[PDB]
């Protein structure tokens, strides 16, 4: 029920914890150095 | 020291050590973990030191 202006989907193959490891405002080896998200993330994270 | 040890006291009594007088870097404790749970409360472990 949505309209978004861009979607941007960035895909990679972790470890189990580095998936809690991923959130905004983390960090970790992983969340300082690898991937960072923006402190005001408008989406979210899929593990499967 | 504090988390090279190997016995670890129980719950039921803990081991309380205290630490002054020196530099604390805590990317020591942070590479010597592997992580579980960080929730700390008074103080964001990013900028820690
Ligand atoms: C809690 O664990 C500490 C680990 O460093 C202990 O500190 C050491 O204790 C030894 C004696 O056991 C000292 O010789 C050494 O200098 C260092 O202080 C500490 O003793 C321990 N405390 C309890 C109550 O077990
Ligand atoms: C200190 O830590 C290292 C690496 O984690 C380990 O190899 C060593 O056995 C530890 N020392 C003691 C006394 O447990």
């Amino acid at each position: 029920d949505l309209c978004f202006t861009n979607v941007y989907a960035d895909s990679f193959v972790i470890k189990g914890n580095e998936v809690s490891q991923i959130a905004p405002g983390q960090t970790g080896n992983i969340a300082d150095y690898n991937y960072k998200l923006p402190d005001d993330f408008t989406g979210c994270v899929i593990a499967w | 020291e504090v988390f090279n040890a190997t016995r670890f006291a129980s719950v039921y009594a803990w081991n309380r050590t205290r630490i002054s007088n020196c530099v604390a870097d805590y990317s020591v404790l942070y590479n010597f973990a592997p992580f579980f749970a960080f929730k700390c409360y008074g103080v964001s472990p990013t900028k820690l030191n």
